[PDB]
């Protein structure tokens, strides 16, 4: 059964609410395995205290840098990065929850969620789950983002886990 | 995708053009004055069924600076001209704003919006009656608002973004 | 006789070097002793923590909200507002030091170090002061500037006081 | 009043177009890969004696967003078109960006400045001569940078101005 993680969202250490996610483990187990520990924190290492960086209205919430905490870093549970496992799935609209990288083959910890459908990144991001409660959540991150993505407060993971 | 619109507020200085925006984009009112230089803003919103991104500039109204506009003016789509209801000299302004866009942009159907702001204030010194008749000219509606309230933000903005819509 | 005050600046807590003004007492004496004052601490309360708010490249640097601590606050030694005194000085280059403020006779603490001629501000802010030494501190503020005066780090007076 | 110079740094993705403007305005070399979507700086400088502000557009070089550049190229006033000197791919793009900033100027004069980034490194594929010959033919300068060894950085961007103020007279 596709596991389900969630992240408690805080801004300036204020708590907004919770956001839960389905990781298509059928269709990408690599993928949706390396986001479900580093959601656990069981490898002693993960998401949790990490911020999303950079909120673009419109396109998407980013985050997953627990490595530098500057948006250049994090490291997957399988080496610092790992190969693109398939592009089955496709960024269809809001929700849609799919790893950033910087070109083929550089996944590593760092995700994004959509707030609009980006079908130009199909092909390029490997899609392995989806908000499945608190999509409100994510709506809520944006009004702290901008053009470029910097954001006027901190919106952190404060905490996280598997449900 | 999503149509993006290029929305500018302008108006005198202090008349409430940062509370407006702040309302529409993050929900809360600034009470404090924390006069601007220059910002800018985003959001996705739904309109009659359409969503859209906003592209929101929230300018200076700091009469030195008057002569700095045409940039701004030229690469916006939409104006949100905004008096405060207390303030003859803001509402005296406006009609200056409204002279320097049209001219700038050498159209008399520039997508734009009449705001009087600061509704929720007694001592009101320009009645709705005269700004009315300005909106009548122009041809342009008019809105009155509350920053502090909240009364009248998204209609503001979401009237000017239909009058892109018209135009367009 | 003038004073010369100091403030020795920090870069996210990291120092990056120490600005000293003279102080125009000999024209403006109710002004610079409020900025003198307020640079030693000695009435309670001063600069000393607080951060330059806003710092555009080409023009000027601004602090002084000990208050608010967000650009809308600060004080004088006289009270919350005092009067401009005169306009005898000029905003006529560099390392000029002047009042910020919202209008006719409303100084506090806030003010601002020119990098560069601002005679469009002549008439309308107090002038008192000058940069004595430290102007490539000031200049190296600006690194961390932008258009609308946003501070790309946080800028502090990590200490102050009179020479 | 000083004047204002609106540079923009345009070339492909990961030249060094952001270490090279940060190296610029905060003398700091950027170790780390931070890619842009978009970024603007202000510097004042002194240049050939005259004192003159630079807003520096910083772009994406990602070419998925390679019909986006269209605003940008209208309102700059002159171009870094960077490449790096171990990415042939790169130098390959350059010819690229300079027939799009044409055809939007609608101009055979825009001010530009052809750079090779990444001097500082061993393993260069793309020859000083080769590159020279190019700026030769568009007739522009060339200067080689390090963003790393802050070589030829001040150069490229004092150039750069200085073929603006030539089309400015
Ligand atoms: C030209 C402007 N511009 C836009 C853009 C585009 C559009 N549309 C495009 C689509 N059209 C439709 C067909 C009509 C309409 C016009 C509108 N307005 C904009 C913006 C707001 O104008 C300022 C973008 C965009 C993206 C990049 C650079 C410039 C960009 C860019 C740089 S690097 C990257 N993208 C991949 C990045 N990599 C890393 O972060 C690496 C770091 C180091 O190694 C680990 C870590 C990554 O994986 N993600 C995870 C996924 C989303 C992605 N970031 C991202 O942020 O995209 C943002 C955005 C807004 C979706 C796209
Ligand atoms: C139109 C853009 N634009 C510019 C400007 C202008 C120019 N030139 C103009 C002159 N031309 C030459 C003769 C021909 C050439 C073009 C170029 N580019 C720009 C900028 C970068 O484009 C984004 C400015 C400027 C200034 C304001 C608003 C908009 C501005 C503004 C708002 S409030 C104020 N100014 C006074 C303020 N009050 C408070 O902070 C109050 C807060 C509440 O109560 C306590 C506390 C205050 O006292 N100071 C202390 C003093 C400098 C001052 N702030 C400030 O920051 O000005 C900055 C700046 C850049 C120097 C001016
Ligand atoms: N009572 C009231 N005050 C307002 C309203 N809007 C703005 N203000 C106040 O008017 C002052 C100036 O507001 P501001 O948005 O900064 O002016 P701007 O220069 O036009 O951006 C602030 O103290 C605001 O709190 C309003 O709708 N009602
Ligand atoms: N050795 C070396 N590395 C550089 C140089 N310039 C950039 N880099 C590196 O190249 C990578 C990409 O640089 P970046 O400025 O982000 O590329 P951009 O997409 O063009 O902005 C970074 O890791 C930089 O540290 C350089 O002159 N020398
Ligand atoms: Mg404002
Ligand atoms: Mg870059």
């Amino acid at each position: 059964v596709n596991p389900t993680v969630f992240f408690d969202i805080a801004v300036d250490g204020e708590p907004l609410g919770r956001v839960s996610f389905e990781l298509f483990a059928d269709k990408v187990p690599k993928t949706a395995e390396n986001f479900r520990a580093l959601s656990t924190g069981e490898k002693g290492f993960g998401y949790k205290g990490s911020c999303f960086h950079r909120i673009i209205p419109g396109f998407m919430c980013q985050g997953g840098d627990f490595t530098r905490h500057n948006g250049t870093g994090g490291k997957s549970i399988y080496g610092e990065k790992f190969e693109d496992e398939n592009f089955i799935l496709k960024h269809t609209g809001p929700g849609i929850l799919s790893m950033a990288n910087a070109g083929p083959n550089t996944n590593g910890s760092q995700f994004f969620i959509c707030t609009a459908k980006t079908e130009w990144l199909d092909g390029k991001h490997v899609v392995f789950g989806k908000v499945k409660e608190g999509m409100n959540i994510v709506e809520a991150m944006e009004r702290f983002g901008s053009r470029n993505g910097k954001t006027s407060k901190k919106i952190t993971i404060a905490d996280c886990g598997q449900l | 995708g999503m149509t993006e619109y290029k929305l500018v507020v302008v108006g005198a200085a202090g008349v409430g053009k940062s509370a407006l925006t702040i309302q529409l984009i993050q929900n809360h009112f600034v009470d404090e004055y924390d006069p601007t230089i220059e910002d800018s803003y985003r959001k996705q919103v739904v309109i009659d069924g359409e969503t859209c991104l906003l592209d929101i500039l929230d300018t200076a109204g700091q009469e030195e600076y008057s002569a700095m506009r045409d940039q701004y003016m030229r690469t916006g789509e939409g104006f949100l001209c905004v008096f405060a209801i207390n303030n003859t000299k803001s509402f005296e302004d406006i009609h200056h704003y409204r002279e320097q866009i049209k001219r700038v942009k050498d159209s008399e159907d520039v997508p734009m919006v009449l705001v009087g702001n600061k509704c929720d204030l007694p001592s009101r010194t320009v009645d709705t009656k005269q700004a009315q008749d300005l909106a009548r000219s122009y041809g342009i509606p008019f809105i009155e608002t509350s920053a502090k309230t909240r009364q009248g933000v998204d209609d503001a903005f979401y009237t000017l973004v239909r009058e892109i819509r018209k135009h367009k």
